[PDB]
């Protein structure tokens, strides 16, 4: 039977209010702006909030979050019209514009253990840890074919039947012309489009402990199917519904659910920031009028729960900028990344320094002495045992890629372990084989490390070599070597403890009303939005009880933020000046003459010592967002190593 | 299995002497050892549990650790204990036995069932359990050991199962000496290869020390 | 209707059983709506033979139906494997099984490791008398699930009980003198189990850096004392509370472990202590012995509150929010005063997690034998109480006060503690610098939190916002 609706109420009116809803143009047009977006730089998804829909037509809302297939395909007519509107041929060239849904759902907010039947064809939201992807395959959607006997050219379509039943008729692929002649696909004219199976796990960390995990089955169509890899925390939005199983005869009432996703997103903290033209502007501000000293108000702003440490603030704002990839022209290969060691005494807000930085980096990971072993830390070589083929697994440093591992605990590592980061921590690069497969995957990472000296007290007594318990190998690939050491200096401690104290008694406006504890349980994460992939920024923090009052502001971690993404893109180009001075710098640093008596050396001083006195500049330079690697670049960095580099042996 | 005349059981109470009867009644196929057998006895009957509150748990049962060196008869010991003890059951710190000391989770091999092997211990919850060569243990039979005998209780956290389960059990092992023979110049704790957690969970710690005496052997000898 | 006890041994993973379907033909394409399906595992099997009939129009096809599976009413699903509850085994002989079925509300309700009552339906499976060895006759037995009771909420007359509870002027005397009453002597030792009971304010500053508000507490002592039984008392006076030992339990480990496994690729997470008592406290019990990995792993729980595993598949970062009260002997087993600090090996970082160190000592007094005195009351009066709290209202009144009150400092009580604080670091300096020896016990800036954790929990028994100078 075939027949056609030539006329659906429901339609008509979805596909009106949706239409509606996208026009926009009276009402400031986002979506108007959106979508001619889209057009611009030639993609064929539109991502909708759902909350924006929400406010404009609350009736669509509810109705698309709960008969999602007939709703997207709506909204999905809506959408090929507004594009031929406002563009006719792009509309043309594209067969579907899909639309993907973003923003707040409500309870069709789930994890891979929430997820029941109670959601099946509807719109959710489900957050997981990707366990497996397959391979990228093409599905035909339209095949061609030709008969070298008549010259005729066929066509047949195939409709995406993956969540509707299938008749053996809509499965059948073209062999024979009507008189029994060959036919031949053409494959150039021939439509596929590509298709991948992935499956998300319950997030180990929101998981009840204890239990196994749960997981969903996700089909990811053409333009969504490489976003994800195993092991990355997504959001996946799409639609739950039950497959097909195949035509039997007795079934036993089971059906396989899948999710179809309709949008993909990563951990927003890696993503790229949003730019308003004003949040431009204040860093160009910034940058322009406070040249000189914008580099300390920027460092002093780091971490401010911890007191002190200037120093250590001022190498960690270098590693957040890192200095800039040397490419010659012959493949041969100049890291820009900075590597930091703290070592110091017990509680002197080391880990916190770490932690700090990893939850305002981008792309940092962490891990403690023995949490990850070897495999665990650089890549790991499989089996896939399924189709016995050598699989390549990405461990910490690569996952790290343009990021930071933040390992604490450093020194109770296996000495295996710091074996295997040596030539990533030089080289950004994982060499890795079995015998049926080999790679050098990318690690261009900078490791901020934490360790504790022999006898886990620095003595200071004894000589830095004495007391840190690393070879001059693994030090000289640490371009910054911290001691961090607790002295029991009265008025130091007034210091301390005044700022301790003083953070301990601060509540955070409004949400705390006087007597308040943080914790929820459970439910509570799945009640609201997750500040993970969620989607008028100020510059300076305004004053408040982390600091009592002073001719000196603080910046907005915020601001911060894009600030430092912003200055990370340039690639300062170090002067004649700044170079003579670098050269002149370094040859006086190796000659131990200039240097003391009783004042031992914490690391050695090699050519990676120059190439670090290069990249502490050009991450100065960075910070001002010079282009340019001053003579004042140079002066930061070659004091910041000379602060580094030695320590006063007492008696 | 139930009595039915608990009429003769009273008469041998008021015997005045049942209790040396008792003590001459165990392991009767073991020569001499008198104190173990008093022990063993005494722990065959057991104590009193108490529970002040909910908060304070003391256990009745009465532990028993024979260190004695090599030939004493103490698996000998083990075996009477198996056989007299309802809800008994037998374990070796070797390999060598049918039950471990350790719970653990897998598919029964004659059975292909996914169940739930809960130890040693907690099959002997209301009864012994029977640990033999007590010193030649793992570091997780000594883990489980030292849980059951302090908590009373085993607490698993292996497939997707967290669960405690209840080991009231009376363990009674047997130990050798360090060395192959025990030395009376040093304390009991250097002698036996055992930590002191491990041991002070014991109420009776019976040192089978063997002496070459001319009566005793031909004692031994003609039984 | 059966009703059996057991403990859950495996619970699968929830899907959809259909119980209602709409199948459709083939070739008329005419549909079939809402058949209904049977409920339990029993299968369907589709009509042979289109409804449908138009003597002019030609047959439909001999099997033309096929599921439409948008148009089916779907309900979730759980299959669940019970096993003979381990006290009802006979001696020598191995335990039952029983697979269970549940449905739409009865999934999820239990997790493996529970004991339940079951009642439901003893059935067979009827998926169409086929599948045929030796057995004949035999078809596979399940309970289909009717109602699970799980073996084992502050109403508004329990929340006026802990609001007087809380204002009554003797409510830190009352709490600690009922935490461990059968327990002679230790009396500081009771008030710290208290405070650590309650637990600090964890705060999370503007700059994202968290500070714990859990108590460490450790007690070096003589074996004879009753510090073991303080960590038992504890772990069963605390809302979230586990028992362990510095290696971990029979079949449970002292902290997380990840694995991958093979066959699916899911990241199997297996709980160790430390993550399972999230949000409570773990007793870790001979805290001296400990493998090195797991040491190094509580150096950053302890602290951090926080396990960061990092495989080859993923990196985690596992929850510990956790209390941790330790117990431990000394080196030397007794404590050898003579030795200073030498009869005690842990590394200055571990002690440094500390908030409060107890060294308990085995006085051999002899007026202390009223102790003595005390344990044979204790077992005689033990069978058959003061004025306290009982241990049940004790863990509600905890959990209320932990779930509703988070003290601060107030201005003049953090001055006290900061000049308190700088008379004890230069005391501890100079200590050092006249002995010739460098301090095994350290006072850091983490003690100093740790004075301010144990003031907040003072001002949380009283339900106060604020922590005066008096708990300071
Ligand atoms: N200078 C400081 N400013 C602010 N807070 C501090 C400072 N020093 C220590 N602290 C506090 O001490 C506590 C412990 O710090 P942290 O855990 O980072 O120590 P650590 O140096 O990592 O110790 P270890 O080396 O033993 O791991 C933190 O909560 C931190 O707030
Ligand atoms: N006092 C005794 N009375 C009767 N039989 C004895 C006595 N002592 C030893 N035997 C006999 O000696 C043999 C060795 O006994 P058993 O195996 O119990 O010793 P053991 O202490 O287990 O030795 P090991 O420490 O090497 O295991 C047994 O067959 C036992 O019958
Ligand atoms: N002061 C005390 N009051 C009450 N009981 C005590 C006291 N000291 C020891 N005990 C008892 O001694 C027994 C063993 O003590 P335990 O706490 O196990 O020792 P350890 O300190 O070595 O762990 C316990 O049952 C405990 O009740
Ligand atoms: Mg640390
Ligand atoms: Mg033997
Ligand atoms: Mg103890
Ligand atoms: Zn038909």
């Amino acid at each position: 039977a075939g027949t056609v609706v030539l006329d659906d109420v429901e339609l008509r009116e979805a596909q009106r209010d949706y239409l509606d809803f996208l026009d926009d143009e009276e009402d400031q047009g986002i979506y108007q702006s959106k979508v001619r977006e889209l057009i611009s730089d030639n993609q064929y998804r539109l991502i909708v909030n759902v909350n924006d829909l929400r406010r404009k037509n609350e009736k669509r809302a509810n109705r698309l979050l709960n008969n999602a297939f007939e709703e997207l395909v709506a909204f999905q007519r809506a959408l090929k019209d507004f594009v031929a509107s406002i563009d006719a041929t792009y509309a043309k060239q594209y067969e579907e514009f899909y639309v993907g849904l973003e923003g707040s759902f409500g309870s069709k907010h789930v994890s891979p253990r929430t997820l029941t039947s109670c959601f099946l064809s509807c719109v959710v939201c489900v957050e997981g840890i990707v366990t497996k992807c397959s391979l990228v395959r093409p599905k035909v959607v339209r095949s061609v074919h030709y008969c070298p006997a008549t010259k005729k050219t066929i066509e047949r379509r195939y409709s995406d039947l993956t969540t509707l039943v299938a008749f053996p008729s809509s499965s059948v692929y073209p062999t024979k012309d009507e008189e029994n002649n060959p036919l031949e696909t053409e494959y150039g004219l021939s439509v596929y489009k590509d298709h991948q199976t992935i499956t998300i796990q319950e997030m180990p960390e929101k998981a009840p402990a204890g239990q196994l995990p749960r997981s969903v089955d996700v089909i990811l169509d053409d333009d969504l199917v490489d976003k994800a890899k195993p092991g990355d925390r997504v959001q996946v939005v799409g639609t739950y519904r039950c497959l097909p199983g195949k035509k039997g005869g007795y079934t036993s009432g089971t059906f396989r659910t899948v999710l179809i996703a309709c949008n993909v997103k990563q951990m927003s903290k890696d993503a790229q920031p949003s730019f308003s033209a004003e949040d431009i502007a204040k860093i160009k501000k910034f940058s322009k009028t406070r040249s000189k000293d914008i580099f300390d108000q920027l460092a002093k702003s780091l971490a401010p729960s911890i007191h002190g440490h200037d120093y250590v603030k001022k190498a960690i704002l270098c590693l957040l900028l890192g200095g800039v990839e040397r490419d010659l022209e012959n493949g041969s290969h100049i890291r820009g990344d900075i590597n930091i060691l703290l070592i110091g005494d017990p509680s002197v807000a080391k880990s916190q320094l770490l932690r700090y930085v990893l939850c305002t980096a981008p792309r940092a990971i962490p891990t403690t002495g023995r949490g990850s072993s070897g495999v665990g830390l650089t890549a790991a070589v499989t089996t896939d045992q399924e189709t016995g083929e050598r699989r390549l697994e990405a461990g910490a440093m690569v996952l790290a890629d343009r990021g930071v591992v933040c390992i604490d605990e450093f020194d109770k590592m296996s000495d295996m372990d710091r074996t295997a980061i040596h030539e990533v921590m030089e080289q950004g690069r994982v060499t890795i084989a079995k015998a049926g497969i080999h790679a050098r995957l990318n690690a261009r990472c900078s490791v901020l490390a934490a360790a504790n000296p022999v006898y886990g007290r620095y003595d200071q007594y004894k000589t830095p070599m004495e007391n840190i318990g690393l070879q001059d190998s693994l030090l000289s690939r640490f371009d910054l070597l911290f001691i961090m050491l607790d002295q029991m200096d009265p008025e130091q401690d007034r210091e301390i403890s005044d700022h301790v104290l003083r953070m301990h008694r601060y509540r955070a406006p409004g949400e705390q009303d006087g007597d308040a504890m943080p914790l929820g349980s459970a439910v509570d994460i799945l009640a609201t939005d997750d500040p993970n992939f969620s989607q008028i920024y100020e510059k300076h923090d305004n004053l408040l009880h982390g600091t009592k009052k002073k001719k000196e502001k603080m910046v907005s971690a915020a601001f911060m933020k894009k600030y430092i993404h912003v200055a990370k893109i340039i690639k300062p180009v170090l002067t004649q000046e700044s170079a003579t001075y670098i050269a002149e710098e370094y040859s006086r640093l190796r000659s131990q003459d200039s240097m003391s008596s009783d004042t031992a050396r914490t690391s050695p001083v090699t050519a990676r010592t120059l190439e670090t006195l290069i990249r502490l500049a050009t991450a100065h330079a960075k910070a001002r967002m010079s282009k340019t690697v001053d003579l004042q670049d140079a002066e930061e960095a070659v004091e910041l190593v000379q602060y580094a580099y030695f320590k006063k042996v007492l008696e | 299995l139930t009595d039915e005349d608990v009429k003769m059981i009273t008469s041998l109470s008021k015997d005045q002497q049942i209790g040396e009867k008792i003590f001459a009644s165990i392991a009767p196929s073991i020569y001499g050892h008198e104190d173990i057998k008093r022990g063993l006895a005494l722990a065959l009957f057991g104590g009193e549990p108490k529970n002040p509150g909910g908060k304070h748990k003391v256990r009745g049962d009465i532990n028993v650790l024979l260190c004695g060196d090599p030939g004493t008869a103490k698996s000998q010991f083990l075996k009477y204990i198996e056989k007299v003890s309802s809800r008994a059951i037998f374990t070796t710190g070797q390999g060598a036995s049918a039950v471990g000391l350790t719970a653990y989770v897998q598919r029964h091999p004659v059975s292909r069932e996914w169940t739930l092997e809960a130890g040693a211990l907690v099959l002997a919850d209301r009864g012994v359990c029977l640990i033999d060569e007590f010193d030649k243990m793992n570091d997780q039979d000594r883990t489980s050991i030292h849980e059951a005998m302090e908590q009373q209780s085993i607490s698993i956290s292996k497939a997707g199962i967290v669960t405690s389960l209840q080991a009231r059990c009376t363990v009674i092992a047997a130990a050798n000496p360090i060395g192959g023979r025990y030395d009376p110049s040093l304390t009991f704790s250097e002698n036996v290869d055992l930590t002191e957690p491990i041991i002070s969970r014991f109420d009776i710690l019976c040192v089978v020390r063997d002496t070459v005496d001319p009566v005793q052997d031909e004692m031994l000898a003609r039984f | 209707l059966v009703k059996i006890p057991g403990i859950i041994i495996a619970a699968s993973a929830v899907r959809a059983k259909a119980t209602r379907i709409s199948i459709q033909c083939r070739s008329c394409r005419n549909t079939l709506t809402n058949i209904a399906m049977r409920p339990g595992l029993e299968g369907y099997a589709l009509p042979r033979k289109c409804n449908t009939d138009q003597a002019g129009r030609p047959k439909c096809p001999l099997d033309p139906y096929f599921i439409m599976p948008d148009k089916c009413k779907c309900v979730d699903f759980q299959t669940l494997k019970l096993q003979e509850l381990p006290d009802a085994v006979p001696h020598g002989e191995m335990p039952r099984h029983m697979q269970l079925y549940c449905d739409r509300y009865l999934c999820d309700k239990v997790v493996p490791g529970n004991r339940v009552t079951i009642m439901g339906i003893y059935s067979i499976k009827k998926f169409g008398l086929t599948t045929s060895r030796v057995g004949v006759g035999i078809r596979s037995s399940y309970i289909r699930v009717l109602g699970i009771q799980v073996d084992t909420a502050v109403s508004p007359q329990e929340e006026e009980e802990f609001r007087r509870l809380a204002a009554l002027p003797n409510v830190y005397e009352v709490i600690s003198k009922s935490i461990a009453p059968s327990i002679f002597g230790g009396t500081d030792m009771k008030k710290a189990i208290a405070c650590l009971l309650f637990g600090g304010s964890r705060k999370r500053l503007p700059d994202g850096l968290t500070r714990r508000g859990d108590i460490n507490l450790l007690m070096l002592g003589d074996p004879g004392t009753a510090k073991s039984q303080l960590l038992k008392f504890v772990e069963k006076c605390s809302p979230i509370g586990v028992y362990t030992s510095g290696k971990g339990s029979s079949a449970a480990g002292l902290t997380a472990s990840v694995m991958r496994d093979p066959s699916s690729r899911n990241f199997i997470m297996e709980g160790g202590a430390m993550v399972l008592a999230d949000g409570g406290v773990v007793c870790i019990d001979e805290f001296d012995k400990m493998r090195e990995d797991d040491r190094v792993a509580i150096h950053e729980a302890m602290e951090q509150q926080t396990i960061s595993i990092a495989k080859a598949g993923i990196t985690t970062t596992l929850n510990s929010r956790c209390s941790v009260l330790a117990a431990a002997n000394s080196v030397f087993g007794r404590w050898d005063e003579t030795k200073g600090e030498d009869n005690i090996d842990f590394m200055p970082t571990i002690l440094s997690r500390f908030d409060m160190i107890f060294i308990v000592k085995d006085e051999h007094n002899e007026e202390r034998d009223v102790m003595l005195a005390k344990h044979v009351i204790t077992l005689h009066v033990s069978a058959l109480v003061e004025g306290e709290i009982d241990l049940a209202k004790l863990k509600k009144f905890i959990a209320y006060c932990r779930v509703k009150c988070g003290p601060r400092l107030s201005a003049e009580a953090a001055e006290k503690l900061k000049n308190r604080y700088i008379i004890m670091r230069s005391g501890a300096r100079q200590h050092e610098r006249d002995s010739d020896r460098r301090s095994s016990i350290p006072i850091t800036v983490r003690q100093l939190e740790a004075i301010v954790r144990i003031a907040e929990a003072l001002s949380k028994m009283k339900l106060q916002p604020f922590a005066t100078e008096a708990d300071v």
